């Protein structure tokens, strides 16, 4: 019910992921208890998928989020749920049925904000999001665990 | 966020202000607003010379604060923590914001340890501190009713900076307890009391100084003054209202910490912005002939005569500001919001206080009252006496049967003091004045003087609406049409006629003796009847009338009848919760459910089935219809104590109040979520009806004192219209109720938590658009 103002223009769109095992099946309820927590009104991503394939809807798609910091201000941010190992370190063990959900909603973004580029957290971040190289699994269907592309 | 020079900044206020209200005032803005941290070297010598408090205090001040300066700089082994702190202070602006800010905190009747005042006087010397170029340069752009408001113009160096503060908490607590030793040492004007505490007394000396001789606080202002400009429209959430770079921004909402602050940057609200500049551009100007009484009259146990050497400062701090801008052909008071809403006027002086601040200001522009004007002074004035409880057209009598008796107030002094009787002296004899001008120049002045109205509960009202019962909306004498009558009474007859009914005719439940002997009356059964939020189900009713009612019988020997105390209390708690549960359904009902919401909301996931299913105890929030975004987060304190022996004796060791390292209070939380969002509602109602009467009837100039809000009495029937109307507006347009539904419910567990309380039922209401006189 609160609304953020907007973002003047759309650069990028980055894709994130929790730090939650392959056996939370957690979603934007979840994900916005972590963020009161963290502080925040609201949740600070626009999309979310679940482990599900579920595609959950979070901040008003044209608002100034809090996802990648010193480029809130202009993009879209994406989280997919899962990306750590059963105790452990990062681990692409995204769902086939969720890499295509983030296939197509990846393509329609793209499409409806021409110039728009597609980003990855653990290229402008110390940390390891979304945990897997990006660039391989766009261009190829080939999903990789790593803190590259 | 800096991105020009310390001297773009020095210029663009000044050239707006110049380019805008005119070059003149420009200068007696700015002026103005450095009387916060330095007086002036010009406005000082022709104030010492032309009389050949406060060039005592001053010169004294100025001195131990160089001669301790250097003192410590003996070039030896030790220094102080408050040296590199005071240093490259200009000590002009030192002592004087000690002298300043120690008499304000003097007005707290509430708290005056050396820890508040210390830490008071702290925070100012740190404005000042990081402040202090700006200003002294933008000073140099010189020598020591027009409507300013802009939307957009604002050049883009006017925008708000850092509104908190950075230093320690300690820290500041050092720098401000030397000043505060400074101060005793070279002036004897305060002193410690019951030391091993109160910083307030002042020397026998300096009290009387003030209270009985001829106006010495003359060059000694309160920190926040009234504007001679239009104020600034706000945007963002600093720097807001005044218009000095030179100086420490104001901050939207007043929050506990700039994190707090924080959260509202990002935040899309105009309706908000929208309220609180309308508010803002009100014009105002002092009241002179109650001012030329007040002038006068005005100089004519033990726990009560703390607030009497306290009251005095703050009648003479406001007596000082009301005669200094007592010519101004106009002023302004920029204003700032709770973390629940609320709008509070930022200058100590300003239309909310006291009476006789209240009355000492009036609307610097009118319209011809007319007949209808004319008529709500009248009911006005009749309030002011005391009169409110009565009906309307017997309201209005009481004033033609006493005519030549507020005209004899025409001569105040001279034995009218008839008015002085009156609930309200000033907040009524401004009154009469206004009635006598009326019949000198008839039903054709632009008559001025802001008219308030304050209703029997809002609240009760709002639920009535939202809910949509009848009852109880046609109770509260507000929401649809009826002949105006107290819900107060309402709630008595129905205690007495149950109590004879079946308490005598029908354990002791045969007390229906013990308070028939002393009386039932609507004096008794309604200090709760409104405090349906914090003060809660009957539970809250035997504290307070066993505190209100039956012990203060007793103390006097007038209840004799009741034997038995507590069991009396309890009996009547069941008596008007059962009166209330009938006469306002809805209201209780909407209380419970949120009571309702406020186990859960504030809870801790309760799975022990131990897995995935935690749900911290973490804060709480929810918006209002207009926007704003209220976060309600009690924590219960972290804290250790300081160490102080300084004043050569008199050892104190305080408990710094907090450190910043928090965990929730789950009690506290729970608690406050009920009525935290009933006080919510209040400003969100507010703001609105404030907006819509600015637009829809294009009213100018309001007047907003405790939730009660006034206008000219020119424009005072069209509030009323704007007020029905905007309620109505907003229970028709959704149902808030469903809304603040699923805005709890989304701050839950899974579905594990949500064992959401039913929304209550809607009622039947006529039409809401019944609810207006149509
Ligand atoms: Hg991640
Ligand atoms: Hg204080
Ligand atoms: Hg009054
Ligand atoms: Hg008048
Ligand atoms: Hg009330």
């Amino acid at each position: 019910r609160v609304q953020f103002k907007q973002r003047e223009s759309t650069d990028a769109i980055f894709v994130h992921c929790s730090a939650t095992k392959p056996s939370q099946n957690v979603g934007v309820r979840e994900i916005r208890q972590w963020h009161k927590e963290q502080g925040w009104l609201d949740v600070g991503y626009h999309f979310i998928i679940k482990r599900d394939g579920t595609v959950e809807a979070g901040r008003d798609e044209m608002a100034v989020g809090s996802h990648a910091k010193g480029y809130n201000h202009n993009s879209i941010g994406v989280c997919l749920v899962g990306g750590i190992d059963d105790k452990g370190k990062f681990d692409a063990n995204f769902t086939p049925a969720q890499m295509q959900s983030l296939r197509s909603l990846l393509v329609t973004l793209l499409a409806k904000y021409e110039g728009a580029v597609l980003r990855a957290h653990h290229e402008v971040a110390p940390k390891a999001c979304p945990s897997f190289d990006l660039k391989r699994w766009w261009e190829k269907n080939e999903l990789v665990t790593s803190d590259r592309g | 966020k800096n991105d020009f020079s310390d001297i773009e900044l020095a210029a663009i206020p000044f050239n707006t202000l110049a380019d805008h209200y005119g070059e003149r005032l420009a200068r007696e803005q700015l002026a103005l607003e450095h009387e916060s941290y330095e007086m002036g070297e010009a406005r000082f010598r022709k104030m010492f010379e032309r009389q050949l408090l406060i060039t005592t205090l001053l010169p004294k001040m100025i001195a131990r604060i160089n001669d301790w300066f250097e003192e410590v700089k003996a070039k030896r082994g030790k220094r102080p923590t408050a040296f590199q702190f005071l240093q490259e202070i200009k000590p002009e602006a030192v002592a004087y914001i000690t002298i300043k800010t120690t008499l304000a905190c003097l007005t707290s009747a509430d708290n005056t340890t050396v820890q508040a005042v210390a830490s008071a006087i702290g925070r100012a010397i740190e404005d000042e501190a990081r402040f202090g170029r700006i200003r002294d340069l933008e000073a140099k752009h010189f020598k020591k009713f027009m409507q300013v408001v802009e939307a957009d113009m604002l050049s883009k160096g006017l925008l708000g900076g850092e509104a908190w503060s950075s230093w320690h908490k300690e820290d500041s607590i050092h720098v401000g307890v030397r000043c505060i030793e400074m101060l005793i040492e070279s002036t004897g004007m305060v002193s410690l009391h019951r030391q091993n505490s109160e910083t307030i007394e002042l020397a026998p000396e300096y009290a009387e100084a003030i209270a009985t001789r001829a106006g010495a606080l003359a060059g000694i202002s309160p920190m926040f003054q009234p504007c001679v400009v239009p104020p600034k429209p706000w945007t963002g959430i600093t720097g807001g209202g005044y218009w000095a770079n030179g100086r420490r921004p104001l901050a939207l909402v007043r929050t506990h910490s700039k994190k707090a602050l924080m959260r509202y940057e990002d935040v899309y609200m105009p309706e908000v912005y929208k309220a609180i500049n309308i508010a803002q551009n009100t014009a105002w100007k002092i009241n002179k002939k109650v001012l030329a009484v007040a002038n006068v009259i005005t100089k004519w146990v033990y726990r009560k005569d703390k607030a009497r050497k306290s009251r005095r400062i703050s009648l003479e701090f406001m007596l000082e500001q009301a005669n200094k801008f007592a010519n101004h052909k106009a002023i302004w008071f920029p204003y700032n919001m709770d973390w629940r809403g609320r709008v509070y006027a930022v200058s100590m002086f300003n239309p909310q206080g006291n009476d006789m601040t209240k009355g000492l200001l009036t609307l610097a522009k009118g319209k011809p009252i007319g007949k209808e004007g004319y008529y709500w002074l009248k009911i006005h004035g009749a309030n002011c006496a005391g009169v409110d409880k009565v009906p309307f057209p017997e309201r209005i009598k009481f004033i033609e049967e006493n005519h030549e008796n507020i005209m004899a107030c025409a001569k105040s002094p001279l034995e009218n003091t008839w008015w002085a009787e009156q609930d309200s002296p000033f907040c009524f004899l401004a009154f009469c004045f206004e009635y006598a001008g009326v019949q000198h120049h008839g039903l054709s002045y632009n008559c001025s003087l802001p008219l308030a109205f304050d209703g029997s509960c809002s609240g009760i009202q709002h639920f009535s609406a939202m809910l949509r019962d009848e009852v109880g909306g046609r109770a509260v004498n507000l929401l649809p049409s009826e002949t105006v009558q107290d819900i107060y009474g309402i709630v008595a007859k129905k205690v007495n006629e149950i109590l004879q009914a079946d308490a005598i005719n029908g354990g002791t439940k045969a007390l229906a003796g013990q308070w028939l002997a002393y009386g039932v009356t609507r004096s008794v059964t309604k200090r709760s009847v409104m405090t349906l939020a914090y003060g809660s189900k009957e539970f809250g009713f035997r504290q307070q009338v066993l505190e209100d009612t039956i012990q203060p019988a007793i103390d006097s020997g007038k209840g004799l009848m009741f034997t038995q105390p507590n069991q009396a209390a309890g009996y009547m708690a069941k008596l008007i919760w059962e009166s209330v549960s009938v006469t306002v359904v809805a209201a209780v009902e909407a209380m419970n459910w949120l009571k309702s919401a406020a186990k859960l909301l504030a809870a801790e996931v309760k799975d022990k089935k131990t897995g995935e299913i935690l749900r911290k105890r973490s804060a709480v929030h929810w918006v209002t219809p207009d926007g704003f975004p209220v976060w309600q987060e009690y924590k219960k304190p972290i804290q250790t104590r300081l160490n102080l022996m300084f004043l050569g004796q008199f050892r104190l060791q305080p408990t710094i109040n907090t450190n910043k390292d928090s965990e929730i209070d789950a009690h506290k939380q729970e608690s406050g979520i009920a009525p935290n969002f009933v006080h919510s509602q209040d400003g969100s109602h507010l703001r609105k009806t404030v907006v819509w009467a600015h637009e829809k009837y294009g009213i100018e100039s309001f007047a907003l004192i405790h939730d009660s809000f006034g206008t000219i009495p020119a424009d005072a029937a069209n509030l009323f219209k704007a007020v029905r109307e905007t309620m109505v507006d907003t229970y028709e347009s959704s149902d808030v109720l469903a809304d603040f539904y699923d805005q709890f419910a989304d701050q839950l567990h899974e579905s594990q938590l949500d064992k959401m309380p039913a929304l209550p039922a809607k009622g039947n209401l006529n039409l809401r658009d019944i609810l207006e006189s149509d």
